[PDB]
C-alpha cells in the first residue's frame, strides 16, 4: 500500500525556480528513504538525490549540487524538492520514488522550461488513391505550448488505423504534433471524419472535420 | 556517476523466446550492488531486481538476474507480451549515496519485414492563409523501425529542414509509423511547384516517392 | 546495503 502522489505540472521561464511536491498515501505509518529521479523528452532516467526517512540528512548527485534542495514535512507525510536557475534542458518528467532500492513511485510531474507564453493549437486538415482502397487522413496540430495535447478520432469512436505523433519542439519553442488514421478510400462518401483535440493547459477543445480536397 | 553499457541497444525478439539483457561497468561493481528496472511508455520506471540478483517483491519468476564484477545479466525466462519495453540497469553506492541509471536496452518484438505505405499531404488552404506551410510525409506501418526519407523540391534534394517523429511499436501489429514534415512560409511555399518526399526501407525493392504540383 | 546507507547518514539525527 506504498504510494506516492505528486504534484501538477509547472510551467517556468529560464532562471526562475520550481518547487514540486510529494505526498506519501496509502500505508503512511512508516517513514522511508525519498529520491528524485528526473526524465527528459527522449532520455532515460537520471537520479537526482536521496533525503533520509526523518530529513535530517540529503545527498544530491554532483551534477545538481547547488541546484537542488530536498527538505520534508513529517507531519503531512510530504516531500519538496527545489531547483533553482532553471534551464531548457531542465525541461522533464520528475519523479519521487521509496525506499532503498526505488521500490515505488509517484505519477511524474512535468516541468517545462521556457520563454513561451500558454497558447492553444491550431488544427489544420491533412486531407486523403492507393492499390488496396485505403486513403490516410489527419489532423495537424501545430504551434501549442506547452506540452501535453490530446486527439481522439469521432469522439473515440475511431481507434483503429489511428497514430498520434509524439510531439516535436519547434524552433519557435511551440511544439507541433499529426495525428493520422487510415480509412477505406470507399468510406469517404460515407463516413464523417472528425479530430478532437483537447488542450488543457489553455483550455482549447478544438473538433475539426477532415474532408477530401 | 557511475560509468554504464548496455547490450545490445535493442533486442529484437518474439513472444516466447527467451532475453539476455548485458550490463557492463566501466571498473567492478562494488558490493555487486546492480539494479534492474523496467520502463514501459508513459509509465515510470518499476523495480525488477537489486543486488546483482533478488528479486523485487511482486516481480515474476521469469525475471532473473545474475553477474559480479563487471558483468551482469537479467534474463526473461519466456517473453510475455506485457515484456516488451526499456531496460535500465542501475549502479548504486553508499558512501556516498549514489544512483546511476544505464543507458538502457530497448527489448521490441521482432515481426516479418513490412514495407511502409507512403502519403504526402499538401498544406491546408486554412494554413496557407495564416502565412505558413507545412507539408507532410506519412510512412505507415513498417518494420523494422529503419528507414531513410528524402525531400526533393523541384527535384533538388533537401537537407535540415525537416523533423521528424515516430510512433512506439504497435500492440497489434508490431509495426511503426512516421512522419516528416517540413515547414515553409507561404511565400518560400510558392516559389516551387513540385514537391516530392522518397522512402528507402528495407521492405521496398526500390525506393517509393509520392509527390504533388503546387496548384493542382 | 541498507546498514551501509543509514551509516552514511549516522551523525545526522
Amino acid at each position: 500500500q506504498l504510494q506516492l502522489v505528486q504534484s501538477g505540472a509547472e510551467v517556468k521561464k529560464p532562471g526562475a525556480s520550481v518547487k514540486l511536491s510529494c505526498k506519501a498515501s496509502g500505508n503512511t505509518f512508516t517513514s522511508h528513504y525519498i529520491h528524485w529521479v528526473r526524465q527528459a523528452p527522449g532520455q532515460g532516467p537520471e537520479w537526482m538525490g536521496i533525503i533520509n526517512p526523518s530529513g535530517s540528512g540529503t545527498r544530491y548527485a554532483q551534477k545538481f549540487q547547488g541546484r537542488v534542495t530536498m527538505t520534508r514535512d513529517t507531519s503531512t507525510s510530504t516531500v519538496y524538492m527545489e531547483l533553482v536557475s532553471l534551464r531548457f534542458e531542465d525541461t522533464a518528467v520528475y519523479y519521487c520514488a521509496g525506499d532503498y532500492y526505488l521500490d515505488y513511485w509517484g505519477q511524474g510531474t512535468l516541468v517545462t522550461v521556457s520563454s513561451a507564453s500558454t497558447k492553444g493549437p491550431s488544427v489544420f486538415p491533412l486531407a486523403p488513391s492507393t492499390s488496396g482502397g485505403t486513403a490516410a487522413l489527419g489532423c495537424l496540430v501545430k504551434d501549442y505550448f506547452p506540452e501535453p495535447v490530446t486527439v481522439s478520432w469521432n469522439s473515440g469512436a475511431l481507434t483503429s488505423g489511428v497514430h498520434t505523433f509524439p510531439a516535436v519542439l519547434q524552433s519557435s519553442g511551440l511544439y507541433s504534433l499529426s495525428s493520422v488514421v487510415t480509412v477505406p478510400s470507399s468510406s469517404l462518401g460515407t463516413q464523417t471524419y472528425i479530430c478532437n483535440v483537447n488542450h488543457k493547459p489553455s483550455n482549447t477543445k478544438v473538433d475539426k472535420k477532415v474532408e477530401p480536397k | 556517476e557511475f560509468v554504464l553499457t548496455q547490450s545490445p541497444g535493442t533486442l529484437s525478439l518474439s513472444p516466447g523466446e527467451r532475453a539476455t539483457l548485458s550490463c557492463r561497468a566501466s571498473q567492478s561493481v562494488t558490493s555487486n550492488y546492480l539494479a534492474w528496472y523496467q520502463q514501459k511508455p508513459g509509465q515510470a520506471p518499476r523495480l525488477l531486481i537489486f543486488g546483482a540478483s533478488s528479486r523485487a517483491t511482486g516481480i515474476p519468476d521469469r525475471f532473473s538476474g545474475s553477474g559480479s564484477g563487471t558483468d551482469f545479466t537479467l534474463t526473461i525466462s519466456r517473453l510475455e507480451p506485457e515484456d516488451f519495453a526499456v531496460y535500465y540497469c542501475q549502479q548504486y553506492g553508499s558512501s556516498p549515496p549514489m544512483y546511476t541509471f544505464g543507458p538502457g536496452t530497448k527489448v521490441e518484438i521482432k515481426r516479418t519485414v513490412a514495407a511502409p505505405s507512403v502519403f504526402i499531404f499538401p498544406p491546408s488552404d486554412e494554413q496557407l492563409k495564416s502565412g505558413t506551410a507545412s507539408v507532410v510525409c506519412l510512412l505507415n506501418n513498417f518494420y523494422p523501425r529503419e528507414a531513410k526519407v528524402q525531400w526533393k523540391v523541384d527535384n533538388a534534394l533537401q537537407s535540415g529542414n525537416s523533423q521528424e517523429s515516430v510512433t512506439e511499436q504497435d500492440s497489434k501489429d508490431s509495426t511503426y509509423s512516421l512522419s516528416s514534415t517540413l515547414t515553409l512560409s507561404k511565400a518560400d511555399y510558392e516559389k516551387h511547384k513540385v514537391y516530392a518526399c522518397e522512402v528507402t526501407h528495407q521492405g521496398l525493392s526500390s525506393p517509393v516517392t509520392k509527390s504533388f504540383n503546387r496548384g493542382e | 546495503f541498507k546498514e551501509e546507507l543509514d551509516k552514511y547518514f549516522k551523525n545526522h539525527t
